[PDB]
């Protein structure tokens, strides 16, 4: 569906939620680009036109639980990434091969953007992988053991903008509450 | 509640009492004619812009 | 200027526990989670699941199906991967009936099909399992959901009357349910800042409080609330105390919780409510709520919260002993 | 950390001066009274744009837009924030080694008539507060003229 | 509140200072300079958490009108692109909109 | 009459009013279900699994309407379901899904949207339906396995005087043949009082000592037992006597049994009482055991059968007084 | 190393040996499977139901060898099974009816009587198959809500002088945020002592009170608190010396901390004990309990922290000794 035992933050908290949110844009393009390419033809031919629009929904759907596999410490848990980043990597080169022997070649378009998506896509499951070397949850004899922030230990840190996830650092979710409880309760130095 | 509620009001209205009536009729209404028509004159320049780009 | 109170009134004692190493928790707490959702909530727990456990695994069919090319137009020339399988919408129709057994019948699994055949094993074990949990999941939550009522009632403030000759402190426990609370033990603690006479300093020691019952045992027979006379005296660590330092600013915590059996469910409950030194009203006296009527007794459970002053003494309880001695 | 804040600020207002350069594209398919579309090519049976046509689609440049938009806005917006940041901490160590080394200054007549009290207030008064701004407005020297 | 709540913060750093300035040989003589470095980062906390506060707020407020305000942009954009791609609506109101 | 705080066979009646609490939650309903007896809950899911039969089945007659298939001759468009002729006939369409039995005469084909909802509308609710079922039938088969107690007390009571000291008795026997572990069974007594102080009490509650082995609430009861009260300096009765024991009195003995029948394995009660009218003076309660050549069987028809034996007319103070003086 | 009655973790390593025949039951293995794994218990009944959908599957592909139905073409005969043709459907036959899809296309006629004999040999089989497999998912419902160790035992004792009066102790918390109902805890010291009448004692159960205010064994946890057992003229350990704090002494404490489990209803048991090594003699814990403006406040780093205090190393009888000589 305290808080300080609840912010440990996995390795490459940065290199994925930039990627992930890269693959968000060149992605939405694809959706433009089944659009378009279904004008012509009388039929619908979502062929080009439903993956993507259901790919969209799949790494939004994967962001928030990576946000939710950190807010609660389970390091075990994330092997649904792994058991879905390396799936992908599967089908996304077989449409590469395919279209390449086709000698679709650089000029369309589509296959200019399956090639950024094997990219964009070989990045996840490295920098997925990239945790097991860190908290070897799986496949792995001894946990390293990992310790939150010392800062975050006192119950005395409250403007925790540089405490949030990259997603986070921007959108000033962090000052959301202190925002929300001024509009009743006065702010003091408390 | 209502500490936080007493002050919390803008004063739109005192504001506006003291303010206007330092300011007299003449030029109060002078400003705020002047002003939106300046404003409206802007507006203007991107019709006429818009038409002889039509 | 609020101070921190070790239980509640309401009693949602919180404590901060920090400084915790992260205990490890496995998945099986999720699924145990699950059980603890709430019948809303969990009303559409399993039905998303067992929609998408529809769903999911037809749409491994629908791509089983293109492989035979049945998937294809209209050709008698292959033997089909299954019967009359057309479009990715006939695809939910074949596995709806499987994983809920209804077999309509026209939609038919054939011969010559290995994959197919691992297709009509592997969905059906799943669904088998999957109904399992669910249906565990009711089996366990119908039983325990009865006892999820607090139907308790202790008194929101203290009196401190005397009884008997002895001031004993006195706080009055009604009961909201018709279903009798079996093996009912109130147990009393007190909770101080004490700095030992050894010179150690305990933060929160809590000292339990004899009951004063008819037979000095915590067990008592609840038919209507009554009074816990709790006896203060010399060997009471009340003996020390006065109303003088009742003040909300003394480190002086109570803490009393009656333990029991549903009798319905068997299933043991606790009462946990505290008092602090402020909330108490020195020298008030309780309103007798049970009234004599022809019929039955009536319980003025209105009047059970209603603090009503009587002559009471104000002299120390370590030194009221003096009147005694002197008389 | 400042280095940084101007690096996402230049590429803030890089990325945002299309935003108008979109306007452009947009009037332009606009612009086109026939405005009728064809790819003139289909490899396999199924017709696959170029990279030249679909960057002129209008409702395409439209949703770009919008992706844009949103991103130029939150990158420039953080650069100001990582720059204030970094400012409202030099308060700090400024204070602190002015209060450092006004602790084991002399005391001289002089030291004290030359150097008044006002004086010594005002630098922690007017001049760290003055450099605070000027690392708050640092970056803004590091790109007007870019935009410009 | 944030910019009273700061701004009342704002005094005492300044003030502390003073008091520094104005009792510096006594200060040094009962040699208590442990005491006084404490109370300048006491009193600097208060400034410069506050100022971290306020820096906050004005970032936010600028950025949740900023994206509501970018929704303005594609809704209307969408809406003239409509109406010139069926209404036949001139590219004058198509330009201006977009202005 | 008089009002008593315990009735004979238990179920205490005390007028709790004034009441001030939430009405209901949906809580209570499906535990009134629940608690209900075998041949009510019989027929409600019965009205329930038949309701689904019904409900349901009035969406497809619908829908089937709407598709025109009902219409007689051979349609334009392959039907919603095939083979759906009439209303009646699509009961039977609707009982082969929430049952699922799913004969096949009746066929579900595509190109029918609407129909793929209800069949998903009616699913979800048919394994819920049944899921209640199995629930209900799972809650009222394990507590069932315990629903009556059968352990009596004495209808009268009877006091005597017993090594020396007198004190009230009560019987104590149980006829269900499992035996009921870790028997601790609190007597009490209520009686109005007006504190010293004059706080007034109109019922206190003050239990007495069952006078056991140990000293302790703990009983063990193969036997019929008759766990007496010894009568002492600080017993709530040390100021009785056997002439305060007429209809008009204030005395009020109440025994509460707690524990948990071995086999049922969950705590079962029993309140029994007698009033001042009730109880026998100077009456000594039958001997009911008997060891017989072989096993020994209790007479327990003659549990209540009160025989008179005498005793002294004199108060617990009244005696010992008497007997320190003597 | 010496040999131990219960390791720290609570393992209890016990060598029972010696054991006559036990009884062995055949049903104990349900209670096995009913204990086991939940992976295990993933493959237990899946292979079953597996070896279930295989097993009378086995059979039918001779049955329609038997009928004469397996043979290619169509003749008179009327197949034991319609559209009955080779293991492949006849595997899919098994699959209709233990799971009870229904497919159809294999359909039942009455051509011969082993069918029937065949369609019932099953038929109880799979309804008893799920219904061994439903009540093992519906046990291993509660036994996964255990999860019982949720609490702390303190890794060392300590040994520091109480209000002026000399006495062991030691210190627990709970890690959990659910609540321990009816605590309740036992100190036990299990030592090597002897009779007078020449007894030696093995490890003889010598129980410590836990010097509760009520006198009782009862408590209750919602922090980290240390238990302190009054070490008096009334205790064995009277006798106890500092210089006796090796890892070869002859002597234990054993504690068992029962208590209700609120939320899973059934209790559970806190093995514990400490060895004469982890006796930290003049020895304080410095205190965890802090309050905070939302609540208190618990450090639980601070559980094992030890603050050493000034102790008279003699012993408890020689310093109460000369206590009444000071």
């Amino acid at each position: 569906w305290i808080h300080h035992s609840t912010w440990l933050h996995f390795p490459g908290h940065n290199l994925r939620w930039i990627l992930t949110f890269i693959l968000l844009f060149v992605l939405v393009c694809e959706i433009a680009e089944g659009i378009l390419s279904d004008g012509v033809t009388e039929s619908r031919h979502l062929h080009l036109y439903m993956p993507a629009g259901m790919a969209f929904m799949a790494a939004i759907t994967s962001v928030v639980y990576y946000h939710n596999i950190e807010t609660s410490n389970f390091p075990k848990l994330l092997i649904a990434l792994l058991i879905y980043w390396t799936l992908a990597f599967i089908t996304k080169t077989i449409k590469f091969v395919k279209f390449y022997d086709h000698a679709i070649g650089f000029s369309q378009l589509r296959f200019c953007l399956t090639g950024l998506l094997v990219i964009l896509y070989g990045m996840l499951l490295l920098v997925e992988v990239n945790v097991i070397r860190v908290r070897r949850y799986i496949f792995f004899k001894t946990p390293r053991e990992v310790k939150p922030p010392e800062d975050l230990q006192d119950l005395g840190v409250r403007f925790l903008q540089p405490f949030v996830n990259l997603l986070s650092k921007g959108t000033y979710w962090w000052m959301n509450a202190f925002i929300k409880t001024a509009h009743k309760k006065p702010i003091d130095l408390r | 509640l209502s500490s936080v509620l007493h002050q919390r009001a803008k004063i739109p209205w005192r504001a506006c009492t003291k303010y206007l009536s330092s300011a007299g009729i003449l030029l109060l209404s002078l400003l705020v004619f002047s002003q939106l028509l300046k404003h409206m004159v802007l507006v203007a320049i991107d019709y006429w812009l818009a038409k002889w780009t039509d | 200027e609020r101070r921190a109170r070790f239980v509640s009134k309401k009693g949602n004692c919180n404590v901060a526990h920090k400084n915790i190493r992260e205990q490890g928790r496995f998945l099986q707490d999720v699924f145990t989670t699950l059980v603890d959702l709430k019948w809303p909530h969990t009303l559409l727990i399993f039905t998303m699941s067992f929609l998408c456990s529809w769903l999911l695994f037809a749409m491994v069919w629908w791509l089983i199906a293109f492989a035979h090319g049945d998937l294809a137009p209209g050709e008698g020339t292959n033997v089909p991967c299954v019967t009359s399988i057309h479009s990715f919408s006939s695809a939910f129709l074949f596995s709806i009936e499987v994983q809920v057994t209804i077999g309509f019948g026209g939609r038919m699994v054939t011969e010559e099909c290995p994959l197919a055949i691992l297709i009509l094993i592997v969905q059906n074990i799943v669904g088998l399992m999957i109904n399992a949990i669910m249906l565990g999941c009711i089996f366990m939550k119908t039983a325990q959901a009865h006892r999820r009522a607090e139907t308790l009632i202790f008194s929101k403030h203290a009196v401190i009357t005397l009884r008997h000759g002895r001031l004993c402190f006195m706080l009055r426990v009604g009961d909201l349910r018709k279903s009798m609370i079996i093996s009912a033990t109130i147990h009393m603690q007190v909770v101080r800042k004490t700095t030992s006479p050894e010179g150690e300093v305990v933060p929160l020691h809590q000292v339990d409080i004899p009951m004063e019952n008819g037979v000095g045992g915590n067990s008592i027979f609840l038919v209507a609330p009554l009074i816990i006379y709790h006896v203060i005296d010399s060997n009471s660590p009340l003996y020390d105390l006065a109303p003088s330092d009742l003040h909300h600013h003394q480190d002086l915590e109570i803490i009393v919780i009656l333990e029991g059996v549903v009798e319905t469910t068997g299933i043991t409950t606790q009462a946990r409510t505290s008092y602090l030194a402020d909330e108490i009203l020195w020298g008030q006296r309780f309103v007798p709520i049970v009234a004599e009527e022809d019929g039955r007794y009536s319980v003025d459970y209105s009047k059970f919260g209603n603090t009503v002053k009587v002559p009471t003494p104000l002299c120390t309880a370590r030194q009221l002993d003096e009147d005694r001695s002197l008389l | 950390r400042l280095i940084l804040s101007s690096t996402f600020r230049i590429l803030a207002d890089l990325l945002g001066f299309a935003g108008p350069l979109c306007i452009f594209g947009i009037v332009d398919h606009l612009g086109k009274e026939n405005h009728v579309f064809q790819p003139k090519t289909q490899f396999l049976g199924v017709y696959f744009v170029s990279s030249q046509e679909f960057l002129g689609n209008a409702y395409v440049l439209a949703v770009l837009l919008f992706l844009a938009l949103l991103l130029q806005r939150t990158f420039l917006q953080a650069s100001y924030y990582v720059a204030i940041e970094t400012g409202i901490n030099l308060r700090g160590a400024i204070q602190t080694k002015i209060y450092n080394k006004i602790m084991h200054m002399s005391t001289s007549n002089l030291s004290m008539g030359e150097m008044t009290a006002g004086q010594i207030c005002n630098l922690v008064a007017i001049d760290t507060n003055q450099l605070m701004w000027f690392f708050f407005l640092c970056p803004n020297l590091w790109t007007m003229p870019v935009q410009i | 509140d944030l910019q009273q709540l700061d701004d009342t913060t704002q005094l005492p750093l300044v003030s502390h200072f003073a008091e520094t300035v104005e009792g510096l040989t006594t200060i040094r003589a009962f040699r208590y300079e442990a005491r006084f470095q404490q109370k300048l980062l006491e009193y600097t906390d208060s400034n410069n958490i506050a100022s971290l506060f306020l820096t906050a707020a004005n970032r936010w407020l600028e950025v949740c009108m900023e994206y509501i305000g970018a929704c303005v942009v594609l809704i209307a954009a969408a809406t003239s692109i409509s109406n010139s791609l069926h209404r036949e609506l001139s590219a004058g109101l198509v330009g201006l909109g977009l202005t």
